[PDB]
DNA sequence: GGGCAGTCGCCGTGTACCTCTCCTAGAGCAGCATGCG
RNA sequence: UUCAAAGCGGAGAGGUA
DNA sequence: CGCATGCTGCTCTACCTCTCCATGACGGCGACTGCCC
């Protein structure tokens, strides 16, 4: 609800919603990072702050689509902020009707099940639900990232197998 | 240049399922259908001709051998026998061929009916309870309400309601032409075939354009599902099964216990139940039995196929010999002990061993001690190659006999085989990347692995019962990469924070503290002047000064004392402009408005030892 | 131990695809780093951060 | 030490089963009648005519059979109308018998039935608090066997009832359906307006509609019936065959609710329900005499042992038998029948066999030494069929309750997933006939302890209103309590009172701990975690070649050894006339002869020796109760698990680092810490459809250089030394293919050697029973002697573990001011951070005892007599030893426990004196000969084609996913890919890699592993259309589906990698 | 006899707090202001 | 219709290694030991 | 010319780090 | 002197239904359900 408060304030004050989304996400990100680091430092444990920043940006990088103007985006879909922004810009450059959106906070388990590869998600949790949804949508997996080249037996795209 | 680029998934049509099985033969008929529930012959350990282990369908049991034994030899390639029609080829093809079972009555797939989202209910605009009642023969459904007033499309009737409607339709008095059809079976195929996705999508969009309230999310879900089916070019009625496939027989094998008893799988029981019920229902349909028994058979067949696909999801679990559930097809893939997490994301490997660890001092970091009984086993192919090339033996069999006989030359070869070959060591709960490291092995005598004391905190190891696992790399790339990226002598800092990770920890810090401390008693030889540090060390080594005495040494360099007085003291302006400033721990003597002439430091022989050791290590 | 292991597995699966592919995105945004202090006392100095 | 028989739970339970446990179940089922009521079967279950066992205990052990008896019950068949009575005796089953030590012998293995701690039957009240609502109270009524009942109070003041797991319903329906008018339920209740509110809100019910509604709610979908509801209630609560409170359930109900119902009636009645409702109302209204219950209290928990569990199994089998009898009796119209031909004992035999062989309450015995054996029979478990489950047990069940005091040990538990779920009975505790644990106390009158008045046993609930003092309080003449303030316990709290106001005193200071923890001297100077470690590790020691008593024992050693039944004491008070390694004879004063036979080099469940040796000589005067022979883990009378060795506390040159141990070479050539281990091998000759199997020495493809030690019958000879890969028994099977036999004779597994000591063999046509289809059985026993070596685990009694890392020649060890080299050097870094201060006390007292030849005994908690008793005693003993010996270097006043030590390599003394003493150390069962394994290539799994797992079958090491993550973090790509494919399941790349390595070429690129193809087939079999595709190069071409299951290279692909030649 | 009421003056956090923070769950505290303003009347009513 | 409290059911809960035990019911059919006149 | 006869799945109980 | 009957080993196949096998775990999230406007 802190995210909603910030988004509403910045939408009432600022004009464009892109900057409101960015500022709201920035403030929530800072709060989360500081809270986790404080909890760890209460004991005698020290970790660098990049390690927590990498994890936290995986939770605050999506948006919920509302009233898509003319793109192929029904309400209720979760999409990356950058993709939505680029599509809206390229569509409204000619003068079309843009789409609305609202930032969301996901979590560490709900975000791992929203990946674009069904092989990674089926091997984590809830295999039958993921496989049924993928079968209905007719999804295809292009084998990018770890945990999918390991299953087939290929060189991982990191390290000495980068190129 | 790779074989494939991506993986795609979709719904299976009956044509595809029949095409997976149903291979052809150089005759006028196809073979790939399972028709009888027999698995194996009791008298002789052979499979039957039409069953879960048949040889006409799944391939021969013994390579280049036919069922009747008439054919043999690898000369016979791609030619089928005549007395029994079994193709002659390798037996490995047995874990490829599939086959299929043809159902006498359609059944519904339980994944698409009983799910957290149910897709049949969403597509048909009906609640899950109504669809579940129409299936399993609990109610009826109206397919055509034509020429009536109180009947609507997709309305659930009942036995008494159907009887009372029959009392009017069968009178045929008037106003009831165009007999309405009701059907107490599934009839889901007819309801799903009646779908007209394009105009349904158009109507749904037209309705969703106007008015929202707060509960248009249902229409949004329906539109999403309809659009998925339109885009994929699938048919919804494929969610109701008409044929099913059968897994190849080596993935459900028969194993023999010690006492001669058989331990068959759980899939064979489920397949047997399905086949038996299907055959019984077909037989009943042939004789034109009363319908009230045919419906019971159909319901039982539905429950059997459902229990094969997924056990205990909708109804009651099927128990086997004991009161324990049987393992279905979904249990193979879904769990923590399923295929994904047990066989694909982690496996068992060759050229590996395990043993207890003890402490080895006098080892250098990047070295480990490997027992002589494990090395001769993990390094066998390299030993054989070296025996063949140098010390010309002959063939591989002679080399293996030489190893078995325990010739003295074996250890001489092994010692030069293993030098320059790194080895990877691992401990059980690998919590970070420093739980696996590479070392260079040294052959030791005994049955325990020797570990350097300076790597214990990284492994979190301890010498009270811990055990370690050993793996070896085979190819040139693995060896170069283990030497250049994982060797234990290049792991100084930690990746979580840049603090050092290889420091003297327990008994070395105590020794350094004792050596470099101070002692008010036991101060023989205090106040003696030495030239350079080596003289002081030589005077201490042959007992003439204590380890804790206070001595003056001549040292031109940089000093760092504790409890120091940064302000100069006892400045004595001597003759000729020479000034000798005397501090608490130094005796610098400086020239007149110039540079430094000499310096002396008051210290302890143990401190001289410590600092000389560090400087010698750095300069050499 | 079970709670710690489950948490680590979830963390690994959420963030497995973060690999370094680019040299520079060319931006001008960042955050403000300051010392971590409990009012009068400081807990983590700015130089360590 | 007032200690009675330590293993008495098992004996009492089995005696109860034999006396009145089988009778009660046999007589509760006897009158079996058919539906016409013409024939009756009566089981006069009072005689049982038990037949004597056909085999002794030793014969059963050595034959690998079962020790049991046969049960025969007399029955009579009565025909109505026409008078016809037939009498006979029917065979019921085989009952395994309990040996003299409290254990069972099933299929030649020793087994023990574990005791189970469960919740007692009765009525339990609880108060639950809503998020925003008031406090609401519920009550649960739980029987021994049957349906459960639940009452609940709502937020508006309404009373609801739940039966089993049906829907909730107002209490008025249940009370009217039971047959109670308004006036009596108004009078019995104490506050009738509270129930009057429910009456008004829910409407008055008459009997007819009460049963109507009860039937409607219990069994929906059926037409209601009055008789239906009546029968449903009668079957639910009032049927002896379907409902049972038990004796304990009736006792608890009467005790809590204050009723007066008879003890013989064991089913629910109306007064119990009325009283439960009244108690709930009073608890809601805060009457004053009502209180909620605690479920972890030891007054609400019970113990079940072998008698009750066997009774339940017998009951189930008897129900099945009655079903069979009723089905079979009516199939014949004409009688032509006898009671023998009517009963079938198969279901009862099957039930008993399943209970004793395949249950999870019957467990394989722990038999490493007598202490482990003794403590395995006194164990209490909270898991099993009728208790808890591992995923459901939480923080509250694994804790220590204040009611465990003197009944369950607070120290001895496992570490890991089983911590707090298995416990051990305390030293003085005993279980009464209801199933509750008791403990003894002495009475205190006017501050005087009456140590001559028969201590009283009291349960947890009884001793809550009394003020009970601990067992360490000091009295002056076994009389008045000294001091002015005394610690007491009142209502589970610790307070202090004047010693004219205490009521009871505990018997002994060790009443709170178990038997394993009672053997640790100077325990009050140790931490609790290390005490747990030491008590657990004392039960993993190995019996040694020549045992030896401790010098600083605690006083309980002679009692912990008398229960294993391996020490022989003379009952005679006479003379000894014949002594031998296998026989002893003692003659009384004209009182005949007593002869004993001794077991020699037998084998335990864990492959350890079970020898027995005599102590006495011929013509010796012997008194009654004197030890005559002793076992393999006892010195004269008492337990002896370790040895006394010289120890010094100091660091060596890095060999003591982090729990490692440095020892001397004297412990190897003096045969200290050497043990005997015996193994058993078995081969079976069966018959096949192709033909039978023959045991003979005519083995094909073998030379006479490998048949030296066979006895021209195909079986090895006694006294032969067998190394690895040696034939023991030669067998040939009739293969089908000239010579048609194949060789699969059994050989010793890799890594085993020793002497052959026994070749006992059994066959048909000789009176031996064999499994079906088999002709003969051959068993071979092989023994070996193992010495201490680098990699073995050593331990002490105070929790100090270690692994041996070096064995120094005796001229390198540090030595004393008399020239004696030390035996072991221990690191002092491990003492202060773990707080084992008692080991130093033990070392110093052992030093004094060795110098005096004294063998002291110290009991735990010894500071009630002085301020610092242990230090003063140790200092006085050391000073006395110094004065008696005459050597001044023994004891110094400046550094009491420290003396000077020299360097054996250079001869120079160390800078400061160190602590030396005599320590009692033990050798554990974790030896490095059983932990080393290696593999290059071997068998593979059938489905996945991955290497097998297991030391006994040439298995591989698992590379889990955490190691995969670690290799991914390093940037490794080629090591990982080589591990995943070429070394695991790339069926064609394995042979190519091996041949390339042998030939010296480069290893070729891998392919797709087999597990991925297996997964694709499994997913296709679920009606999923999954495939792999290759993208199209040009624009409008279609993507092409790639066929994985088709090798393109027509080259050899064997199942296992093979060497080319 | 009685049940006295009093106010005591009285924190460390561990794994549950970290799991709750990383999974973005809903705790039960911390009423949050929604609009800027500049005055906070406590309004101790009757 | 709108809006619920309240309730029912499914998902999830550390890694590596070692030792021991046991593993489908019922019915049908054929050949050998036992008490009696 | 051929290889070739030693490997098997599940459930329960306990232990070491 | 010989004749009639119970016990044991092997073989061969087929499966559904209950009085339900339990009613001491805890959190999260989605889909029915009765009740009050
Ligand atoms: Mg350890
Ligand atoms: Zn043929």
């Amino acid at each position: 609800d802190l995210l909603e408060i910030y988004y509403d304030y910045f939408r009432e004050q600022l004009g464009e919603d892109y900057e409101a989304a960015l500022e709201s996400l920035r403030r929530v990100q800072a709060l989360l990072v500081n809270e986790v680091q404080s909890v760890y430092q209460s004991q005698g444990i020290d970790i660098s702050d990049k390690h927590i920043e990498v994890i936290v940006r995986q939770m605050t990088s999506k948006v919920r689509i509302d009233d898509g103007g003319d793109t192929i985006m029904l309400p209720g879909e979760l999409h990356e902020l950058r993709e939505v922004y680029n599509s809206n810009n390229t569509m409204a450059l000619t003068g079309m009707a843009p789409a609305q959106f609202t930032p969301v906070l996901l979590g560490i388990t709900k975000a791992s099940l929203n990946t674009n590869s069904f092989i990674s998600a089926a091997s984590f949790q809830e295999t039958t639900r993921v496989l049924t949804e993928a079968a209905i949508e007719g999804k295809s997996d292009w084998l990018r990232g770890l945990k999918e080249n390991v299953i087939i037996g290929r060189l991982i795209p990191a390290g000495t197998g980068f190129k | 240049e790779q074989r494939f680029d991506y993986v795609k998934i979709a719904l299976a049509s009956p044509e595809r399922i029949r095409q997976w099985g149903e291979r052809t033969l150089p005759n006028g008929q196809v073979v790939g259908e399972v028709t009888k529930p027999e698995t194996i012959n009791y008298r002789t350990l052979k499979p039957e001709m039409d069953g879960l282990f048949c040889e006409k369908i799944f391939g021969p049991a013994k390579d280049w051998e036919c069922h009747c034994g008439k054919y043999k030899r690898v000369r016979h390639r791609g030619i089928v026998c005549e007395r029994c029609g079994v193709e002659v080829t390798e037996s490995r093809v047995r874990r490829h061929r599939m086959g299929f079972i043809k159902l006498a009555a359609p059944v519904a797939h339980v994944w698409y009916l009983k799910g957290i989202p149910s897709y049949i209910a969403i597509l048909l605009d009906m609640p899950l309870r109504d669809v579940e009642q129409i299936v399993y023969f609990n109610s009826y459904v109206v397919l055509n309400p034509g020429n009536h007033s109180e009947l609507q499309y997709k309305q659930l009737l009942n036995e008494d309601q159907w009887m009372e409607i029959e009392d009017q339709i069968y009178a045929e008095e008037s106003d009831l032409e165009g007999i309405e059809v009701g059907i107490g079976a599934e009839a889901l195929q007819q309801l799903l075939q009646d779908l007209n996705l394009n105009e349904e999508s158009e109507k749904l969009r037209q309705e969703i354009a106007e008015s929202k309230g707060q509960k248009r999310a249902k229409l949004i879900k329906r539109l999403r599902v309809i659009d998925n089916f339109i885009g994929t070019e699938s048919r919804p009625e494929w969610m109701v099964l008409n044929v099913i496939p059968v897994i190849p027989p080596d993935l459900r094998p028969m194993v023999q216990l010690d006492g001669g008893r058989f331990a068959t799988s759980d899939l064979n029981d489920l397949y047997r139940r399905v086949i038996n019920r299907n055959n019984r229902l077909a037989r009943l349909q042939e004789i034109l039995a009363p319908e009230i028994i045919v419906r019971n058979e159909k319901r039982m067949l539905q429950e059997a196929v459902d229990a094969l696909i997924d056990n205990g999801r909708r109804g009651r679990t099927v128990v086997g010999a004991n009161n324990r559930p049987l393992k279905s097809l979904s249990d193979i893939i879904e769990g923590k002990q399923g295929r994904f997490r047990q066989n694909l994301l982690g496996k068992r490997v060759d050229y590996s061993g395990r043993s207890v660890i003890v402490v080895g001092p006098n080892l250098k970091i990047h070295q480990c001690g490997l027992p002589r009984e494990m090395a001769i086993e993990l390094f066998q192919p390299f030993v054989i190659h070296r025996l063949i090339k140098n010390h010309s033996i002959n063939n591989i069999k002679q080399a293996k006999k030489l190893i078995q006989k325990n010739d003295p030359l074996i250890w001489d070869v092994l010692e030069e085989v293993i030098e320059g070959h790194p080895v990877m060591l691992n401990r059980a709960p690998t919590l970070h990347r420093l739980g696996i490291q590479a070392f260079e092995p040294i052959l030791v005598e005994g049955r325990a692995i020797q570990l350097h004391p300076l790597v214990c905190p990284a492994f979190n190891a301890d010498f009270d019962g811990d055990q370690m696992a050993v793996h070896v790399p085979l190819s040139i790339e693995a060896q170069a990469e283990a030497r250049m990226l994982m060797l234990a002598s290049g792991n100084i800092l930690s990746p979580a924070t840049g603090q050092p990770i290889v420091t003297p920890s327990q008994d070395m810090v105590l020794g350094c503290y004792y050596l470099t401390a101070e002692n008010p008693g036991a101060q023989k030889g205090a106040g003696r002047y030495f030239a350079n540090l080596e003289d002081a060390i030589r005077a201490f080594e042959q007992g003439s000064v204590d380890l804790h005495a206070w001595v003056w040494v001549r040292f031109d360099g940089e000093v760092e004392s504790e409890g120091e007085s940064d302000e100069p003291e006892s400045v004595v302006a001597a003759d000729d402009g020479t000034v000798t400033k005397t501090y608490r721990f130094r005796r610098i003597r400086e020239t007149e408005d110039g540079q430094r002439l000499s310096q002396y430091v008051k210290t302890t022989p143990g401190r001289i030892l410590f600092n000389n050791t560090v400087q010698t290590a750095l300069i050499h | 131990t079970a709670d710690s292991g489950y948490l680590t597995r979830r963390l690994v699966d959420v963030s497995q695809d973060v690999i370094i592919h680019e040299v520079d995105c060319g931006t001008s945004r960042g955050l403000f780093v300051e010392a971590m202090t409990d009012g009068d006392r400081i807990l983590i100095p700015i130089s360590q951060r | 030490f007032h200690l009675p028989d330590l293993v008495a739970i098992q004996r009492n339970s089995f005696r109860w089963f034999l006396e009145e446990g089988l009778i009660e179940e046999l007589e509760s089922f006897s009158p079996i009648t058919d539906y016409t009521g013409k024939l009756e079967l009566h089981f006069l279950g009072k005689q049982y005519k038990l037949k004597r066992p056909k085999y002794d205990v030793d014969e059963a052990k050595r034959r690998d059979g079962t020790y049991s008896v046969q049960m025969y019950v007399p029955t009579r068949l009565i025909n109505k109308e026409t008078g016809e009575i037939k009498e006979q005796e029917v065979f019921i089953g085989d009952l395994p018998l309990m040996t003299d030590r409290g254990t069972f012998i099933i299929n030649g293995a020793e087994r023990v039935i574990v005791n189970q701690i469960v919740r007692s039957p009765g009525v339990y009240y609880k108060s639950e608090r809503d998020k925003n609502g008031r406090l609401t109270h519920n009550a649960s009524l739980i029987p021994n066997r049957g349906a459960w009942l639940k009452f609940e109070t709502d937020k508006n003041g309404l009373v609801w009832v739940r039966i089993d797991k049906t829907r909730k319903l107002s209490a008025q329906v249940l009370l009217k359906a039971l047959g109670l008018s308004d006036n009596e339920i108004y009078d019995k209740l104490r506050h009738p307006e509270y129930y009057q509110k429910t009456i008004d809100k829910e409407g008055q019910f008459s009997e007819d509609e009460a049963l109507m509604e009860l039937y409607r709610k219990l069994r929906p979908g059926e037409p209601p019936t009055v008789s239906g509801g009546q029968q449903l209630l009668e079957s639910r609560f009032f049927d002896p065959k379907r409902y049972d409170l038990g004796r304990v359930g009736r006792y608890k109900l009467n005790k809590k609710l204050g009723l007066n119902v008879a003890d013989t009636v064991r089913t629910l009645t109306s007064e119990d329900i009325l009283a439960a409702i009244d108690y709930l109302i009073n608890l809601e209204l805060d009457l004053g005499g009502c209180e909620v219950d605690d479920i972890d209290h030891l007054g609400n928990r019970r113990v079940r042992s072998v008698g009750e569990l066997l009774q339940n199994q017998v009951r189930v089998g008897l129900n099945r038998l009655e079903r069979i009898i009723r089905e079979r009796m009516t199939v014949s119209d004409s009688d032509s029948l006898s009671p023998a031909s009517l009963v079938n004992p198969k279901p009862l035999v099957a039930a008993i066999k399943e209970f004793f062989g395949s249950s999870q309450l019957s467990q394989f015995m722990d038999q490493t030494n007598p202490l482990a054996e003794l403590t395995h029979k006194r164990r209490l478990s909270a898991l099993g069929p009728g208790g808890l489950t591992r995923e459901r047990a939480g923080f509250a069940v694994r804790d220590i309750h204040p009611s465990h005091y003197g009944r369950i040990c607070p120290i001895e538990t496992p570490e890991g997933p089983n911590a707090g779920l298995i416990g051990s009975l305390a030293t003085h505790a005993r279980v009464n006939d209801y199933g509750f644990i008791e403990t003894p106390f002495w009475r205190v009158e006017e501050g005087r302890v009456r140590k001559d008045l028969a201590p009283v046993y009291m349960t947890a609930d009884q001793e809550d209103d009394l003020r009970v003092a601990p067992g360490d309080v000091a009295t002056d003449d076994a009389g008045y309590i000294l001091g002015t303030t005394i610690p007491v316990r009142y209502r589970q709290d610790f307070t202090t009172t004047t010693p004219e106001r205490v009521d009871y005193v505990a018997l002994s200071p060790v009443q709170i701990i178990s038997v394993a923890t009672s053997l640790i001297p100077f325990l009050e100077h140790d931490d609790a975690n290390r005490a747990l470690m030491g008590s657990n590790m004392q039960r993993q020691a190995v019996p040694l070649l020549r045992p030896e008593r401790p010098l600083v024992g605690t006083g309980l050693e002679p009692q912990a050894a008398r229960d294993s039944g391996m020490v022989i004491t003379s009952p005679v008070d006479g003379t000894i006339s014949y002594v031998d390694a296998t026989h002893i004879e003692v003659t009384a004063d004209t009182g005949e002869k007593y002869g004993y036979a001794l077991q020699k080099y037998q084998r335990s469940n864990q492959d350890t020796c079970l020898n027995q040796r005599p102590i006495v000589f011929e013509g010796d005067r012997v008194q009654r109760g004197q030890v005559i022979a002793d076992g393999s883990a006892t010195e004269k009378g008492e337990l002896a698990l370790g040895q006394n060795i010289l120890v010094a506390y100091m660091p060596w040159e890095g060999y003591n680092y982090e729990d490692a141990i440095l020892i001397s070479e004297r412990l190897v050539y003096d045969d200290v810490y050497t043990s005997i281990h015996i193994e058993k091998f078995e081969i079976e000759a069966r018959q096949t459809k192709l033909g039978p199997e023959e045991i003979t020495r005519e083995i094909p493809n073998v030379g006479e250089d490998a048949l030296r030690q066979l006895d021209e019958n195909g079986i090895i000879r006694v006294g032969a030394w067998v190394e690895s890969g040696d034939i023991l028994v030669g067998k040939v099977t009739p293969k089908g293919e000239a010579r048609d036999v194949r060789d699969n004779s059994l050989r010793v597994p890799n890594g085993e050697k020793g002497r052959v000591v026994d070749v006992r063999l059994f066959t048909r046509e000789q009176g031996d029973e064999l499994p079906p289809g088999a002709n003969m059985v051959v068993r071979v026993y092989v023994a070996q002697k193992r010495k201490i070596q680098v990699g073995d685990k050593m331990a002490g009694r105070h929790g100090n573990k270690g692994i041996i890392s070096r064995i120094l020649p005796c001229e390198d060890m540090p030595y004393l001011p008399d020239g004696t080299p030390l035996d072991i050097v221990l690191n002092p870094l491990g003492v202060p951070s773990r707080m084992n201060v008692g080991q130093v006390f033990e070392c110093m007292l052992g030093w004094a005892g060795q110098l005096l030849d004294a063998r002291f005994k110290v009991t735990p908690f010894d500071e009630m007599y002085g301020a610092e008793a242990s230090r003063l005693t140790v200092n006085a003993k050391l000073s006395e030893a110094r004065e008696q010996t005459g050597q001044p270097w023994v004891f110094s006043d400046d550094e009491p426990g420290k003396i000077q030590v020299y360097d054996g390599r250079t001869g120079e003394p160390f800078d400061r004196p160190v602590t030396v003493g005599r320590a009692y150390m033990l050798k554990l069962v974790h030896l490095v000969d059983d932990k080393i394994h290696a593999r290059s290539t071997g068998p593979y799994s059938l489905v996945t084609q991955q290497p097998l797992g297991g030391k006994a079958q040439q298995g591989g090491q698992r590379f889990g996913e955490m190691e995969v993550w670690a290799l991914e973090a390093y940037g490794a790509a080629y090591i990982l890919q080589e591990l995943l494919t070429v070394k695991s399941d790339d069926m064609q790349g394995r042979n190519e890699a091996l041949n390339a390595i042998v030939k010296g070429k480069a290893i070729p690129r891998p392919g797709t592993p087999e597990s991925f193809k297996v997964l694709m087939r499994e997913l296709q079999s679920l009606c999923l259309d999954i495939a792999v595709y290759k993208a199209s190069t040009e624009d409008y071409e279609e993507d092409k589906e790639v066929d994985l299951m088709a090798d393109v290279n027509q080259r050899r692909t064997p199942s296992r990698p093979t060497y080319e030649s | 006899l009685v049940l006295l009421v009093f106010e005591r003056a009285k924190i460390i956090q561990g794994l549950p707090r970290i799991e709750e923070l990383l999974e973005a769950r809903k705790p039960k505290e911390a009423c949050i202001l929604a609009r800027r303003p500049g005055v906070a009347h406590i309004n101790y009513s009757d």
